[PDB]
């Protein structure tokens, strides 16, 4: 079945690999090539989840956990139940993401629209890989990857933070969340302003795109414009997830301190770190 | 390199404009202000007409008395020495009155005192600009829709610093004015409350963060992807559905198996990121007054 | 152990429900009902009922939007099914491009320009937009335009600047023939001695849909145009080299 007006779009062509051969859809889906290739890697990836469930002796999804290897094994491979199933599932996590992304293209190329969403999911893939891939490798063994559990990731992430204290000291950190609480801003006033403009107050005509320029001058003196605001969400979502990716891959490769300390720094300077009073004297 | 319409390759620019009347007092907006050749690389140039009017003017009165005695707090904690003050900025810390003082308001004013007094300037300073977001909505002919989502943020900041410390029975409770201090009140909320981590609201208000991150990604991406239709003109789009819309529908579609419409994805953008502060604030206000350890209580729970 | 923690939770649990539910049926209000690939209606729609219509009354004597409402595609689409069985391509029939399917389609949009919130036109020629100019960048005005095969198609005239978000949206652009077209602008890149468009070899420049008066442009048109181009992607890629 298809939208009203989507039957013109369903042309042949655009594929990056394949050819015709995988070219069509599976209801509203797309397949192509990379249909096939998520396909896979995801199948799989379920497949060797259930069994490590079945190793673990729970079909609780609550419980189900998938752990690394244990540091000792560093970068070696290791056996099924002891990591090497974490291994083979983050590789196939891995291809199944990537294959999204490619799919993405494709689709972006029979529609000859802009590449621009696939890219953005590669930041969301690279910050995923920083964590089982890049840091991992950089401190020398994959048991310091988190484990693939819904609740025993959460702890993973607490006892990462808490191996340098409060992680809130982590200026990168600060940054990434900084661009994630101004991105969630953004988002809801940029909503907001669309939806107050198309659904104007009782009694009243649709506005126009100046009324939505005029009510944030009015506000805050500035519109950033519609095109403007599209630009910026990008900016804003992506450089949360670039710093996010940053915050850790510095952190147990070239910091190992308690991120408190990068700021007793600014404190200890020389000309002022003597004089009696304040905070830190 | 195909162009991407990240950076404007050739900015233009006309007359300043200066905007929709409708219904908007005249005589409390400001003139147009001077272009920004640097702003017009991502997005307008134009900088002003501001809107004054007695809301906003009390609002950045009180939101400058606030920040004052935060201000001089700080120098009288930095022996009023310009050196000593740069030195510990951060480290800084106008507190809420000790456990002992109650919900009182007679505790002295190097004692938790003047944290009141900074906390009704900012308490008169958030509320009169949400009226500012309503009524500049209603003389435009707006819908509401901003003042009621800014509510969301202002329940979070409510219950942080005003409604849990009633309910707990201390200002003591409430937030430090300070920059690593209202971090470390953060950290020790959650091991006072048994790890954050498992209050299903601050689990929710975390799905909802991220997400409002995938969703503004998601939404941003498709919509420069079909600026080379017209595509960031929503409510035209909207009014007068074209090819921009049906591609950026259509992409989604053929990717996950459903899509948006114009208008539809910015009701899906408003309560994923309203939704962020509205778990939040049920999260903090729940935490001590009905459940004293998250973990504890989700373990019996589940 | 059922507090008012978890009479919340639980609560909230089912609002979101309740939320999904609404937000999904606000976005069937274009392209559903869903149909067959013939164009019949589908028998099955899905679990998400058809949302009751809403009205916009659009500005400027423009008149009332009512969605959902009836769906037409308001234009001959020269496809042909590929196959008896769903879930295939359809081909065009025709020219792709000249029929505008593929990426090369447009939408039926109404046949009159979009109007800012004074009712002026919103789109003008710089030429006509008293006091606009380039104010930043390379000025592409009298540059030559360059297509795919390398070759060059015409030269900038123009500007066709979006007055309200003092943006440029258009290129007009002289062909050999003294005529001109519109080039959107985020499909073409200004360099310091040309204007080169990746989408459209110089051979498909005068294919590009033609504007009915030399002072404004139609949503209809800008839809034709930009559909065009943006079809050469796919379409002109033989000759992309
Ligand atoms: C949510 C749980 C915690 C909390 C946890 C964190 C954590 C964790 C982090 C922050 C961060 C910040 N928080 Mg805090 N924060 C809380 C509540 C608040 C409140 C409030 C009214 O309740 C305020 C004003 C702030 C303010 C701030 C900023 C200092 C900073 C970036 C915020 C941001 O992105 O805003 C989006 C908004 C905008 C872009 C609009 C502009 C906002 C302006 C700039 C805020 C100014 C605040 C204050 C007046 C600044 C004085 C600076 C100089 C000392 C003069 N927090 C609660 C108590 N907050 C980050 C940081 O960098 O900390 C150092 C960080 O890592
Ligand atoms: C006690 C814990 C510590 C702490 C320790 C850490 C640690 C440790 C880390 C962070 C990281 C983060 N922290 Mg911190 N953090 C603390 C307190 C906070 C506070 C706060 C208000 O106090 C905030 C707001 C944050 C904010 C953040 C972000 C900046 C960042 C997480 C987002 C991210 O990386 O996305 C990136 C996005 C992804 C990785 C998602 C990738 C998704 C993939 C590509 C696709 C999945 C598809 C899926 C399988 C499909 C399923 C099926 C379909 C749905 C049908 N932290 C405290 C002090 N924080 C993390 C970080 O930066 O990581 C890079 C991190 O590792
Ligand atoms: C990003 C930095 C940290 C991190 C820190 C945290 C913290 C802290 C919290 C979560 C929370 C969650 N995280 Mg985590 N998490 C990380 C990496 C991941 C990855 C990944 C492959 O990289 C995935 C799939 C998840 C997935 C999840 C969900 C179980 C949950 C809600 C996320 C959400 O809505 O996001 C936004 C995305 C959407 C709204 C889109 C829909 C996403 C759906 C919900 C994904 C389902 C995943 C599925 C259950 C597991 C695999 C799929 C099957 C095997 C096919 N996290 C890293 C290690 N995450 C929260 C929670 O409640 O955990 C119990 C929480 O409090
Ligand atoms: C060690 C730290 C603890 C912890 C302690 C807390 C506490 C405590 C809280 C949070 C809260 C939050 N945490 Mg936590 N958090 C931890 C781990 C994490 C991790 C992680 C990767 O592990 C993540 C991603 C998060 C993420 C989050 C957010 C989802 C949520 C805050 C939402 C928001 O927008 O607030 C920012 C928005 C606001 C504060 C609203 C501000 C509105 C006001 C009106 C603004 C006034 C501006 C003022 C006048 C200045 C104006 C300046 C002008 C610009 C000029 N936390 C660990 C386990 N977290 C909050 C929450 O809701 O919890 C349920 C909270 O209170
Ligand atoms: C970079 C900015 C943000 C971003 C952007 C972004 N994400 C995106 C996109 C974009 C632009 C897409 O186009 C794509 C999409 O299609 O969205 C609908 C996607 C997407 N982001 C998703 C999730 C997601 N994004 C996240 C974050 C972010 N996405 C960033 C904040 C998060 C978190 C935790 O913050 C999550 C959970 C999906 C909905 C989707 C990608 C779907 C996909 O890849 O599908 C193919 C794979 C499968 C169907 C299943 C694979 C199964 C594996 C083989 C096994 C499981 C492995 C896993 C590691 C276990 C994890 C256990 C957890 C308990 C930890
Ligand atoms: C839905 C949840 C998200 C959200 C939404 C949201 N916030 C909002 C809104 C919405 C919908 C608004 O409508 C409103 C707004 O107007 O936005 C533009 C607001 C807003 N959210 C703000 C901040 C904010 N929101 C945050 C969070 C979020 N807001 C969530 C993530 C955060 C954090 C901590 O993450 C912050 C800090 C403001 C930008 C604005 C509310 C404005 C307000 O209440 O102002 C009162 C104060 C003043 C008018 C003046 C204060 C003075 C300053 C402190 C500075 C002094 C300046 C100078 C250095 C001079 C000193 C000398 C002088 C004499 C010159
Ligand atoms: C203006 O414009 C805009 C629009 O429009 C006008 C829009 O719309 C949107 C889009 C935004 C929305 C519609 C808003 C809502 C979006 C969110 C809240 C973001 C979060 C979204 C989700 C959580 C949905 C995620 C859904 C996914 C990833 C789809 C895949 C899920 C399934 C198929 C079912 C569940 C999956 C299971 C059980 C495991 C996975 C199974 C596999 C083995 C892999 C599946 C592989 C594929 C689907 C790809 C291949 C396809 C097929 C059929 C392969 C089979 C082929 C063979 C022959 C082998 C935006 C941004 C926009 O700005
Ligand atoms: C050059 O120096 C001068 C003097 C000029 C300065 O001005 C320097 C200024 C500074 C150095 C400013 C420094 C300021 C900060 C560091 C501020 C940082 C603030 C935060 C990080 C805020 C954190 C969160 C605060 C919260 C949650 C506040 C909640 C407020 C309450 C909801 C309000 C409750 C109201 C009360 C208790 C009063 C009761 C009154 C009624 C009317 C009911
Ligand atoms: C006890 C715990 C419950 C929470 C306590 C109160 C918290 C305050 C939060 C308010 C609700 C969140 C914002 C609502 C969603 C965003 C707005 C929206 O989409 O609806 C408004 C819409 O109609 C337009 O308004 P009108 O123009 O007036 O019709
Ligand atoms: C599968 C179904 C499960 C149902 C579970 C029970 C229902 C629980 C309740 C949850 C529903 C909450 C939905 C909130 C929608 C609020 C919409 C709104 O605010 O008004 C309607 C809106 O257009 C008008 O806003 P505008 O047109 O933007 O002015
Ligand atoms: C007197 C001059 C003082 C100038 C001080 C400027 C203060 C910052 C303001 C805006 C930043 C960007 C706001 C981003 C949120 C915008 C919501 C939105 O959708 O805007 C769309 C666009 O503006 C129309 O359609
Ligand atoms: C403009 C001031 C607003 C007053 C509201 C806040 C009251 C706090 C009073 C501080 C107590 C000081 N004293 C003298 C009782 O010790
Ligand atoms: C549109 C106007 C306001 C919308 C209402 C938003 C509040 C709904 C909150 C759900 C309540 C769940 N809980 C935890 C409080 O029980
Ligand atoms: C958890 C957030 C994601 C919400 C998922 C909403 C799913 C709606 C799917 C609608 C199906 C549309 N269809 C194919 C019937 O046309
Ligand atoms: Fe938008």
């Amino acid at each position: 079945a298809l939208l009203s007006f989507e039957r013109k779009y369903r042309v042949p062509g655009g594929t990056l690999v394949g050819g015709n051969l995988f070219d069509f859809w599976v209801g509203p889906f797309y397949v192509g090539f990379f249909g096939v290739a998520t396909f896979f890697f995801a199948a799989l990836g379920i497949i060797l989840i259930a069994w490590s469930a079945v190793l673990q002796g729970t079909w609780n999804p609550q419980l189900i956990s998938v752990y690394p290897p244990a540091l000792e094994y560093g970068l070696g491979g290791a056996p099924l139940a002891k990591g090497g199933l974490w291994q083979i599932i983050t590789i196939c996590a891995t291809g199944a993401f990537v294959s999204w992304a490619l799919r993405e293209v494709e689709i972006c190329r029979k529609l000859g629209i802009g590449y621009h969403i696939p890219f953005a999911f590669a930041f969301a893939i690279l910050a995923y890989l920083t964590l089982v891939l890049f840091r991992p490798v950089m401190m020398g063994a994959w048991g310091y990857a988190f484990p693939y559990g819904i609740w025993t990731h959460l702890d993973w992430v607490s006892n990462t933070g808490y191996t340098y204290g409060n992680f809130h000291y982590n200026p990168a950190h600060m940054i990434a969340i900084t661009f994630f609480f101004t991105n969630a801003l953004a988002l809801a006033l940029h909503g907001a302003l669309v939806l107050s403009a198309a659904n104007p107050e009782k009694g009243k005509e649709m506005r126009t795109p100046d009324h939505e320029d005029t009510f944030f001058r009015d506000l805050v003196g500035y519109s950033i414009g519609t095109l403007g605001i599209h630009r910026l969400g990008l900016l804003l979502s992506l450089s949360a997830v670039f710093f996010s990716a940053l915050c850790m891959i510095i952190t147990g490769t070239i910091w190992f301190d308690q991120w408190v300390d990068w700021w007793q720094w600014w404190v200890k300077l020389p000309w002022w770190a003597n004089i009696p009073g304040g905070i830190n004297g | 390199a195909e162009y991407q319409n990240i950076f404007t390759q050739v900015q233009v620019r006309g007359p300043a404009d200066l905007g929709m009347t409708e219904d908007v007092n005249l005589a409390n907006r400001s003139g147009v202000g001077p272009f920004s050749t640097l702003l017009g690389w991502f997005g307008n140039a134009q900088l002003g007409p501001i809107y004054l009017g007695s809301l906003g003017v009390l609002s950045l009165f009180s939101g400058l008395m606030w920040f004052f005695t935060i201000g001089i707090w700080f120098w009288y904690q930095a022996g009023w020495n310009p050196a000593v003050f740069l030195r510990d900025l951060f480290f800084f810390s106008l507190e809420p009155p000790a456990p002992e003082y109650g919900l009182s308001f007679a505790a002295p004013l190097k004692e938790g005192g003047l944290w009141l007094i900074a906390s009704f300037f900012m308490f008169v300073a958030v509320w009169s600009w949400w009226g500012r977001t309503y009524l500049r909505a209603q003389a435009l002919g707006m819908g509401k829709h901003t003042a009621w989502a800014f509510l969301s943020a202002i329940w979070l900041w409510m219950v942080l610093g005003f409604i849990r410390p009633i309910l707990m029975g201390s200002w003591s409770e409430a937030v430090p004015y300070g920059i690593f201090s209202h971090l470390d009140w953060t950290n020790n909320f959650s091991l006072v409350h048994g790890n954050l981590h498992y209050n299903p609201f601050h689990g929710l208000s975390i799905a909802f963060l991220y997400g409002s991150a995938l969703l503004f990604a998601m939404h941003g991406a498709t919509i420069l992807a079909v600026s080379r239709f017209g595509g960031e003109r929503e409510l035209e789009q909207i009014a007068d559905r074209g090819t921009a819309a049906e591609r950026a529908a259509l992409f989604w579609r053929w990717t996950m198996g459903f899509n948006a419409t114009m208008e539809g994805i910015h009701r899906w953008a408003i309560w994923m990121a309203v939704l962020v502060t509205l778990t939040g604030g049920i999260g903090i206000l729940l935490s001590g007054t009905v459940v004293d350890n998250w973990y504890v209580w989700g373990q019996n729970h589940g | 152990n059922f507090d008012l923690a978890s009479l919340a939770i639980y609560s909230f649990w089912i609002f979101l429900a309740g939320l999904i539910y609404y937000l999904q049926t606000e976005n069937m209000r274009e392209g559903y009902p869903l149909e067959n690939e013939d164009g019949t209606p589908a028998a099955n729609q899905g679990p998400f009922p058809l949302p009751k219509p809403k009205t916009f009354i659009l500005p400027h004597g423009r008149g009332t939007l009512t969605v959902p409402g009836p769906e037409s595609e308001d234009r001959p689409i020269a496809l042909a099914r590929t196959a008896v069985s769903e879930g295939f391509p359809h081909a065009p029939t025709g020219d792709p491009m000249k029929d505008g399917v593929g990426p090369a389609s447009w939408v039926a949009r109404r046949d009159l320009p979009e109007l800012d919130g004074h009712g002026h036109n919103k789109i003008k020629p710089m030429k006509a937009a008293a006091g606009f100019h380039v104010s930043a960048g390379k000025n592409p005005i009298g540059l030559p335009v360059r297509g795919c095969d390398l070759e060059i198609a015409g030269k900038v005239v123009d500007i066709w600047v979006d007055i309200p978000e003092q943006m440029a949206r258009f290129l007009e652009v002289e062909l050999k023939d003294g005529s001109t077209r519109l080039l959107p602008m985020q499909m073409v890149k200004v360099q310091s001695n040309r204007v080169h468009v990746n989408a459209l070899s110089s051979d498909l420049f005068a294919g590009i849909p033609t504007i009915k008066s030399p002072t404004e442009v139609t949503l209809l048109e800008e839809d034709k145009i930009c559909g065009y181009v943006a079809g050469g992607l796919m379409y002109a890629a033989p000759k992309r080299k």
